[PDB]
RNA sequence: UAAAUUAUGGUCAAUUGUUAGUAUUCAUAUUAAUUUUUUUAAAUGUUUUAUCAUUUUAUAAAGGUUUAUUUUUGAAAGAUUUUUUGUAUAAAAUUUUAGGAAUAGUUAAUAAUAAUUUAUAAUUUUGAUUAGAUUGUUUUGUUAAUGCUAUUAGAUGGGUGUGGAAAAAUAAAAAAAA
């Protein structure tokens, strides 16, 4: 007969440790929740529990798994996964620096779907000719600093609006009009006279 | 295990302990253990005058002792004369 | 030069440096300026240890003391993590109170 | 063993590497160095079926590996294969060829559009030939061909060989050397650690240091250069050494019996082919001046006076006086070619190694002529005289103050002073070799015949008794020969040479072993015991597995690290490309039942059916 | 990014290739230029005492690392014991000089090179000739060949102090063995290696034992 | 950063000649432990090669400046006691500390006199070894040694040997002078300029036995106890040379 | 193999290298040896045979040229071998010896396949049949003469293979010694074919071997020695060449269509050379190897009237009899067909005519290429077209 | 808007039980489990040594960790010797809470180990930090099911800086130098 490869963990877990993980788990144990604080007290700003969590990374219902089938496996070949990347520059601020925004697929085996999350690193350019903008290509290297272990290997397509803007004295990109709040609070402006 | 164990005995030269070493001994990889040992006769003696008569009456030639280890330890595929000359190119050389 | 070298690994960068180009984006007085205080620092530094004998001593000689007598000295796995409150982050709270956040850039 | 460099090159094709030319070199090199000729032929087999042309060096290296093993017919077949294109240089050209290959790279087109089978790049050896071949080291091919057509007795071929290379070396500018390489090796900058023993560290005996050496050196050592730095007079000078070398290297090969210095009188007289060698080397010696005028007297030839006298030794059966005098002639001759006054050279630690092992050769005899005693010497031989001449020379030798003593050189006077029986070896060695030399066990294998003649028993069996505690102090292992030398004399001294461990080992396995060869039950082969049956880390032959696909109930799909699985069982995503491909076409589908998953071509049309 | 663009953006690229090749052709050919070493290597971080200056292989030999040299000789008025008493001899040493040195250059690398304390221990000068070779002119000027005889003259009073720190292996790699006292060009050769010893991979990767099925690749 | 530069490994080092217990100090005698054995080879390669510049007509001599930088390693015999100026003069009187020359004084040359020169500035010592009496070794014409007039023979002669006070041993170490130059004393009976050539026989077979070596004394055991097996407690045969597999000459 | 100095050649470079004082050799024998010399090769001895320090363009063309160069040899390879295996196997079956299968004949056949059916061996008189039928085909030495010639040219002509048949170490088969034969029979084969074939460049620009600059250099040179032939008091200057009066005899070279069309315009009929004969006019056009590019290429019936006039207006020719027409070449080599119908139209010659003046013209069987439909269609329907009268 | 072309001159079917595999009981489950009439069995002295010492004896403290934790290595293996012998640490994807917001010994560069400097720094609404829960990566149960429901892979800064490597003061079936 075929077997699968359920088989062949078990045949793994029973050489590693005498025997496999087959005990009859008790999955219908009824879990219990004990409220502790008020009814809409709860000790965080952000999330608050009232029940039993999920636990487990890929345990979590509905399944999320990596879906290594996307634009870089169609044209790189990788080494090791995650090895190579491309994506756009979004912000030269850090001398020698390159912040890159990369793109990855994430499969939901129960919609049967896959999404685009994006991901930033920090890739590294030495003489300084990335601008935002530009599509890059780059590679895993060596650790760098404490979160640049990138580097820009290449320049795949030059912002020549952002280079034209440099050299005429503007900033590459116009910064954007709206951004991230600095509360929960609505910032009101204030129209107010010195005398007011 | 066959390979695996000639790999791991000769190459990597693990240790042995004496109940594998006893069923591989009944396997015929390894001779009996050391501590497979019965009570019907006991240890030898060992006297140097007596081992040193019996190696002067039993000496082999030091090429034929070094052809046996050669054999023994460094290949054992050795092409003879007849391999050598069929090796040999004898048709036009390109 | 917008191209790295796939054969030894080098990058756009270092190709241009080898063909003797010149891939710089027009920079701005703030990038100047970080470029160029370097030498600057040094010198102001070198001057100051050339300058000032005692001071430079003192500071140096309790710069190293600390240094010396620093709990983690030894370079084992823990010093030798890269980013320490965020993979150890089981010890922040309860044990290291260094560390007030597990998170500090985009790892 | 020697057979782990094969195995470690046949380890990096199997991982899915391709070896470079300096991993065959390598190879090679070490089972030469090994004796291992039919493993360095399989390591150039390998090397051919890799489909790589090997570089000019990789050339040098395999006609050194022929011209060792003597076979002729390989090094025609390389020379066909690919030498028949090498030429020498020509003055009106660029010495060093400049690099024609740049490094693989990817333009922003050309990584989109072409394929990654286009855009993959390994290692590939057949790309690099052409900018490792740029420093025209074709006079060391055409040399080793002219040696290898001598060693096969093709003369008219080797002539052909030799006057291309004297008409290149006499006519052509010489070609810029390679430089070494220092990348080959992964060596620690300095020394990490700065402790470092004395050469006083034992009390008992004197002992070389990482730092200096003070042991003195165990054997004589040319210092000249590598033939890429020679020059092209120095080169021809080079290539005449290494064709009396290869004359020299097929004579013993021929007569086997008549080089060993102890084994019957064949060894004493000259053979019936000495003549005609001596004249053919003799006639190489006088092309060679005749070609070189005065240029002659400003080119290194110690190598080659010590290559002549080595023939002129063992070839011709010439006492060391004889080779002296050859030297000291060969030496006044250039002078007066060079037409200086009174500023003639030396001869070298090679050349007074070669008169000295003529002086043994002279004094050499047969151990016990295979009759229990009256050692055999050579018909006409004249202690006094042959120990006069040593005593002369060697006190010349140690006047001059540039010749550096070693242990082969000690190991000849000693050999000499034993033949002539002048029982005054013993306290050569005792003064000259024992506390500052790395002397080997061969010293007291000789030290033994001239203990044997002592007067009194007694006597004999002190000195061998002290000759062992000598081995056991100065790190000298007494060596099989030895060894039996001393057995063979037990029923008179009783001096044991075979520890117990060893004596009690050696009944035991001689009693097994007869035993087992009397015994005709377990004759029989036993498969468990006789070979291994397969080695590789995968199997050869396809069981059915991986499946590469899921089945019911299974949501992980592909299962990443450490499972094959890799895609939904039955419904999947919208894929592109080449992904699309391989999850509707390509991958392995084990619970198809029509057929198995295919095997990639060609061996896939052979089972068809 | 969406990879569904994929086939469409290798059809304009192939297109803006063919373009570029039709129109801008190639300009003549352009000398290659040796490559330089990349600070980005995989993995972790190599200690200093490795850090040779380069991170990739490359089997052949770049021209900053090519030389030219000349087989030099200069030969020393020695003397010997002979059975009478002193007689004059010439020792000859060998070295290699680059084209473009000066004599001093030159002396200095026979002070490195003689590896005898016998030759080089006072002090001396070159000559050719009789007359004194000035150790400011290269040899160009002065025609040396391997052919030309230089001799030296020595001064016994004047001792010759070992001032030379430069290591007889370095070169513009920089990758010099300490404790080596063989010249560079000396000994050349593949010769094994006794101090180290051979090494086995012990960890498995994915197959452990029993039925292979798989193998966890 | 400068962090991820490299890796912690193999980091630098304080060197010996800091610590103090592995620099050798010139008052103990391991000093001249050291330093004897050079000596003696020293003496040995000088009776019997010409070294150029062992032997000097006078005390080397520098300007003061460049004293201190060149005068360490230099090594030189004179004859005569005569020691330099600028040096205060300390007699090595301990017997610890004349033992390690107690080969050099029998076998080589009878030791007179060892004395240790300390400079103004504590910072370049000397030691001056005076020997008195002809060389015991056979000395060749040729040899360095024979210009000497109390060496191959007042009747007196001094080495002299420049160092610095707080170093490693390896300072002290000489190591260019360990060249190995053959003794012809025992050739030069069958050499032509030899009147003895005629004397010597050549016995070039060797005579019949009629007897074997004399029997060994009967084997007594030992009777105190033993430590164990020297093998297995890898003791070399004596505790003193050889190899511990090789085993013999320890109570059995 | 590939070398710095190493360069491609010209026909008139390789005329200055490969020259011999005199003497007559015998070619088939020379072009079999020559060929056994190549087919003894491994694969690695077509490698490095591209010169380094070219441009890129040149190095494709170049490796390009070199690849359809050694598909060539490697088919006529084939061909040998599956011709000699034939040859050895009627031998075999028949016993006559192995020289005489070539010149049996079908009699011959017919009565070993009796004796064999006979015999009772329908099998091996089925296999005789069978080997002999595909002998006939391949079975002459110079079955492809021309085009071996071709192919040794070109390898003469890349630089790179005139040392790659020499210093060969080589056993002489009568006293058994081993030797080193310096004689290159490749320059010698080079040197025959420079001195006898003169069109030697022609015919290798017409098979399509000539991959850098097509063939319409090679046409001209061509159509010109024809006209000069003919008229023999051609006059020649720059790109027209013109006869002394009398009959009309002009041969004009255009333009180069391949350059002269561009892509995305609109603009049709582009001819590369015009021939006037007496009152006759004939627009030859090299087509390309764009097929959507061919229409553009044709030139138009308002066109060719307009032309047919312009030549009635400036030779004097008069328009009652004035006739004109296209000719569409094949984009990248010349065929016997169209070679012949070339020489039959413009020309006016005759079959056995043209032959008698060229040689090399009865042995050159150059067919279309069975995969361009589209380029065969055009060329119908253009070549069974009538003349444009007035 | 192609207009009914004409020896109809071959009809005689199908089934022989033979296969390219998720198949559905609205539930009372011949599904899994806890719950009633009270389930048992094995132990605790490591050894050696040159003797108030030295040598050989290295993850189950469990805590409360969702951008997380990943590693054998200078000892041993190990071979008639270098001369230490000897590149272990780093990345990518997947990561919980009914009533969702700011976080910080901070980011990068550096002639700066042990940063007196420079910067328009870094994190985050694509869901951060803090707080709660929970040992991360086909192992259990169930179904026609890519659904739902389980799971001790037992993993880490002040106690000695020893050691090749801290994990080093409960245990956990283990042979430790004749
Ligand atoms: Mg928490
Ligand atoms: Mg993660
Ligand atoms: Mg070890
Ligand atoms: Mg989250």
């Amino acid at each position: 007969p075929w077997w699968n490869f359920q088989t062949e963990h078990r045949q793994r877990c029973v050489l590693m440790y005498g025997g496999a993980r087959t005990k009859n788990t008790h999955n219908a144990n009824h879990r219990v929740f004990i409220k502790k604080y008020k009814r809409n007290a709860f000790p965080n700003r952000t999330r608050h529990h009232w029940a039993v969590s999920m636990t487990g990374v890929l345990s979590q219902r509905p399944r999320r798994m990596p879906w290594p089938y996307d634009l870089t496996s169609l044209i790189f070949n990788q080494p090791r996964q995650g090895s190579d990347k491309i994506g756009y520059v979004v912000g030269t601020s850090m001398l020698k620096t390159a912040v890159v925004a990369t793109n990855h697929m994430v499969y939901y085996p129960k919609f049967n779907q896959r999404v685009s999350r994006t991901k930033r690193f920090f890739a590294h350019d030495e003489d300084l000719a990335c601008v935002e903008g530009d599509l890059v290509h780059i590679k895993q290297c060596r650790k760098i600093s404490k979160y640049k272990h990138y580097y820009v290997f290449s320049i795949l397509e030059p912002n020549v609006e952002g280079r034209e803007r440099l050299k005429l004295g503007l900033k590459a990109v116009p910064p954007p009009l709206f951004g991230y709040p600095v509360s929960r609070r609505i910032v009101k402006l204030n129209l107010t006279s010195t005398e007011g | 295990d066959i390979d695996a164990f000639k790999y791991w005995f000769g190459v990597k030269r693990c240790r042995l302990s004496m109940k594998p070493w006893a069923l591989l001994a009944k396997a015929g990889l390894l001779p009996p253990s050391l501590t497979q040992n019965s009570k019907i006769m006991p240890k030898p003696l060992f006297d140097k005058e007596s081992l040193m008569r019996y190696y002067l009456a039993n000496r082999k030639d030091e090429d034929v002792m070094a052809r046996e280890k050669y054999l023994n330890y460094e290949n054992s595929m050795v092409k003879t004369e007849e391999e050598r000359a069929a090796e040999r190119p004898v048709a036009p050389y390109l | 030069g917008l191209n790295g070298c796939v054969e030894t690994g080098r990058s756009r960068s270092e190709v241009a440096r080898d063909l003797g180009l010149s891939y710089t984006r027009p920079l701005h007085e703030n990038e100047k300026k970080q470029l160029s205080h370097q030498a600057v620092y040094y010198e102001r530094l070198a001057k100051f240890k050339m300058e000032q004998p005692e001071a430079a001593r003192a500071m140096e000689r309790e710069r190293f003391v600390r240094k010396f007598s620093g709990m983690f000295v030894k370079m084992d796995i823990r010093s030798g993590a890269p980013d320490f409150p965020s993979t150890y982050r089981r010890l922040l709270g309860t044990k290291v109170v260094r560390w007030a956040s597990k998170r500090h850039g985009p790892n | 063993i020697p057979q782990e460099a094969l195995h470690w090159l046949l380890r990096m094709i199997v991982d899915n590497f391709n070896p470079q030319h300096v991993h065959y070199i390598a190879a090679m090199k070490t089972l030469q160095s090994a004796g291992e000729l039919d493993m360095a032929r399989d390591v150039w087999k390998i090397m051919e079926r890799q489909q790589t042309w090997p570089c000019t060096a990789t050339i040098c290296a395999y006609l050194d590996v022929c011209v060792e093993a003597g076979e002729k017919t390989w090094a025609m077949e390389a020379w066909n294969r690919y030498c028949t294109e090498l030429k020498f240089l020509e003055p009106g050209e660029v010495d060093p060829k400049p690099i024609s290959r740049v490094p693989f790279s990817l333009t922003r087109e050309e990584l989109l559009y072409l394929p990654k089978w286009k855009k993959h790049f390994d290692h590939d050896p057949n790309l690099d030939v052409m900018d490792l071949n740029r420093f025209n080291r074709t006079r060391e091919v055409y040399l080793r061909m002219a040696q290898v057509m001598l060693a096969g007795g093709e003369r008219n071929a080797f002539q052909h060989f030799f006057t291309k290379l004297e008409e290149a070396m006499l006519n052509k500018p010489t070609p810029v050397p390679e430089p070494p390489n220092p990348h080959l090796v992964r060596r620690p900058r300095w020394a990490p650690y700065e402790h470092c023993k004395s050469v006083h560290h034992s009390p008992w005996r004197l002992q070389n240091n990482g730092r200096a050496l003070a042991l003195g050196p165990p054997v004589t050592i040319e210092d000249e250069m590598q033939s890429r730095f020679f020059s092209n007079d120095q080169f021809l000078v080079h290539s005449v050494k290494e064709v009396l070398r290869i004359v020299l290297q097929e004579h013993k090969r021929a007569h086997p019996t008549e080089c060993t210095r102890c084994k019957t009188e064949a060894f004493f007289y000259k053979t019936k082919d000495a003549d005609e060698t001596l004249k053919f080397c003799d006639d190489l010696i006088e092309r060679l001046f005749a070609s070189l005028g005065v240029r002659l007297s400003n080119l290194n030839t110690s190598s080659l006076l010590s290559t002549i006298l080595e023939v002129f030794r063992v070839v011709g059966k010439e006492s060391g006086a004889a080779l002296l005098q050859r030297a000291n002639e060969f030496l006044e001759r250039k002078a007066s070619l060079g037409d200086a006054e009174g500023s003639r050279e030396n001869l070298t630690a090679s050349n007074y190694l070669q008169v000295l092992s003529g002086f043994a050769d002279e004094s050499a005899f047969v151990y016990n002529t295979k009759k229990d005693g009256t050692c055999q010497y050579k018909t006409g031989f004249d202690p006094r005289t042959t120990m006069r001449h040593l005593a002369d020379v060697v006190q010349e030798i140690a006047g001059n103050p540039h010749v550096t003593w070693a242990a082969d050189m000690h190991l000849q006077v000693v050999e000499t002073m034993v033949g002539c029986g002048t029982m005054k070896a013993n306290d050569y060695f005792v003064r000259n070799v024992l506390r500052q030399f790395s002397w080997d066990s061969r010293f007291l294998e000789a030290l033994y015949v001239e203990y044997r003649r002592q007067d009194d028993v007694d006597m004999w069996a002190e000195l061998t008794k002290r000759a062992l505690v000598w081995t056991a102090r100065y790190n000298a292992p007494a060596s099989e020969r030895l060894r039996r030398l001393i057995e063979d004399d037990y029923d008179t001294i009783r001096v044991q040479t075979r520890t117990f461990r060893e004596l009690a080992v050696f009944q035991f396995r001689d009693v097994e072993e007869r035993r087992h060869s009397r015994d005709v039950v377990n004759e029989l082969p036993n498969p468990w015991y006789d070979y291994v049956a397969h080695a590789l880390p995968f199997p050869d032959r396809d069981a059915g597995y991986p499946d590469e696909y899921g089945d019911l109930g299974q949501w992980r799909a592909p299962g990443g690290p450490g499972s094959p699985v890799r895609g939904p069982g039955y419904y999947a995503p919208p894929m592109e490309g080449e992904h699309q491909r391989g999850y509707t076409a390509e991958w392995r589908d084990l619970r198809n039942p029509m057929r198995p998953p295919e095997f990639p071509t060609p061996w896939e049309r052979k089972y068809r059916q | 990014l969406k990879a569904g663009l994929l086939g469409h953006y290798q059809q304009e690229a192939f297109e803006a290739r063919k373009r570029f090749e039709e129109s801008t052709t190639y300009p003549g050919p352009i000398r290659a230029a040796t490559p330089g070493d990349t600070r980005f290597y995989s993995g972790s971080l190599e200690s200093i005492l490795h850090d040779t200056d380069r991170h990739y292989w490359r089997a052949v030999t770049d021209d900053p690392r090519v030389q030219h040299l000349i087989p030099l000789r200069i030969r020393f008025k020695i003397f010997t014991w002979v059975t009478s008493g002193w007689e004059q001899r010439m020792q000859v040493v060998q070295i290699m000089a680059p084209k473009d040195s000066t004599i001093a250059q030159v002396k200095d690398l026979v002070i490195v090179e003689n590896q005898s304390p016998y030759l080089c221990v006072s002090s001396f000068h070159l000559a050719i000739d009789g007359k004194e070779l000035d150790p400011q002119k290269t040899l160009g000027e002065y025609g040396i060949t391997e052919q030309s005889q230089i001799d030296a003259i020595e001064q016994n009073d004047h001792l010759l102090h070992r001032d030379d720190e430069r290591p007889r292996d370095w070169t513009v790699d920089e990758i010099t063995a300490e404790d080596v006292k063989r010249s560079p060009y000396k000994e050349m050769e593949m010769q094994p290696l006794q101090n180290l010893a051979p090494r086995y991979e012990a960890r498995p990767k994915g197959y452990f034992g029993r039925t292979y099925y798989s193998g966890m690749k | 950063s400068r962090r991820f530069r490299y890796n912690t490994k193999f980091p630098a080092l304080v060197s010996y000649n800091k610590l103090p217990w592995e620099v050798v100090n010139h008052e103990t005698p391991q000093f001249h432990m050291h330093v004897a054995p050079h000596y003696e080879q020293l003496l040995t390669l000088a009776a019997s090669s010409p070294v150029p510049h062992i032997i000097g007509s006078k005390h080397i001599d520098v300007p003061r400046e460049h004293r201190l930088r060149l005068l360490p390693g230099m090594l030189y015999l004179l004859d005569g006691d005569t020691l330099p100026g600028e040096f205060t003069i300390n007699r090595v009187l301990d017997p610890t500390a004349l033992q390690y020359y107690g080969r050099l004084s029998s076998q080589i040359v009878t030791v007179e006199a060892v004395r240790m020169l300390v400079p103004d500035d504590l910072r370049l010592l000397c030691n001056c070894i005076t020997f008195k009496g002809p060389l015991h070794l056979p000395v060749a014409p040729y040899a360095s040694l024979a210009s000497l007039r109390g060496a191959s023979q007042s009747n007196c002669f001094t080495l002299y040997h420049f160092v610095r006070p707080n170093r490693p041993p390896k300072e002290l170490q000489l190591e260019k002078y360990y060249i190995h130059a053959p003794c012809v004393a025992p050739l030069s009976e069958f050499a032509s300029n030899s009147d003895e050539r005629g004397n010597w026989r050549p016995r070039l077979q060797a005579p019949k036995r009629t007897r074997r070596a004399t029997p060994l004394p009967a084997y007594r055991p030992p009777q105190s106890y033993l430590m164990g097996l020297a093998e297995r407690l890898a003791v070399v045969p004596g505790g003193c040379f050889g190899r511990r597999s090789l085993m013999w000459g320890h109570w059995f | 193999h590939a070398t710095y100095g190493a360069v491609p050649l010209t026909h008139s470079q390789v005329t200055s290298v490969y020259a011999t004082d005199g003497g007559k050799v015998d070619e088939l024998g020379l072009l079999e040896l020559v060929e056994e010399r190549i087919f003894s090769w491994k694969l690695n001895k077509w490698e490095m045979r591209i010169p380094p320090n070219l441009p890129n363009d040149q190095k494709e063309l170049i490796r390009q040229e070199q690849e359809n160069l050694k598909q060539i040899l490697s088919e006529w390879r084939k061909c040998f071998g599956a011709l000699n295996a034939d040859i050895l196997q009627i031998s075999s079956l028949t016993g006559v010896p192995k020289d005489v299968v070539r010149e049996k004949n079908r009699t011959w056949l017919q009565e070993e396949v009796a004796k064999l059916r006979w015999m009772g061996e329908v099998n091996k008189a089925a296999l005789l049949r069978d080997a002999f039928m595909r002998l006939e085909a391949f079975g002459s030495r110079d079955f492809m003469f021309m085009e071996r010639l071709c192919c040794i040219y070109g390898l003469a002509r890349q630089g790179t293979f005139d040392e790659a048949f020499t210093n060969y170490i080589t056993e002489d088969p009568v006293t058994n010694d081993i030797f080193v034969d310096e004689r290159n029979p490749f320059k010698e084969l080079v040197a025959h074919i420079v001195r006898n074939y003169s069109q030697i460049d022609i015919i290798y620009d017409f098979l399509g071997f000539n991959y850098s600059e097509g063939y319409r250099s090679s046409l001209r040179r061509y159509m010109e020695y024809l006209q000069c032939k003919t008229a023999e008091n051609v006059r020649a200057s720059g790109r027209l060449v013109t006869g002394d009066k009398g009959e009309h005899n002009i041969l004009f070279d255009y333009c180069v269509s391949r350059e002269s069309l561009v892509s995305g315009d609109s603009c049709q009929g582009i001819i590369d050379f015009l021939y006037i004969n007496g009152n006759d006019v004939t627009l030859i056009i090299i087509a390309s190897d764009n097929p959507w590019l061919r229409n553009r290429q044709l030139p138009h019936r308002r066109q060719m009237e307009g032309i047919a006039r312009r030549v009635c207006f400036v030779l004097g020719i008069p328009p009652s009899e004035v006739r004109i027409r296209n000719l569409l070449l094949p984009p990248t080599y010349l065929d016997k067909g169209s070679i012949v119908r070339l020489n039959d139209i413009v020309f006016r010659l005759s079959n056995e005519q043209s032959n008698l003046l060229i040689p090399w013209l009865t042995n050159y069987n150059k067919e279309l290429d069975p995969k361009d439909v589209d380029y065969t269609a055009l060329a119908k329907t253009t070549n069974e077209e009538e003349w444009l009268t007035l």
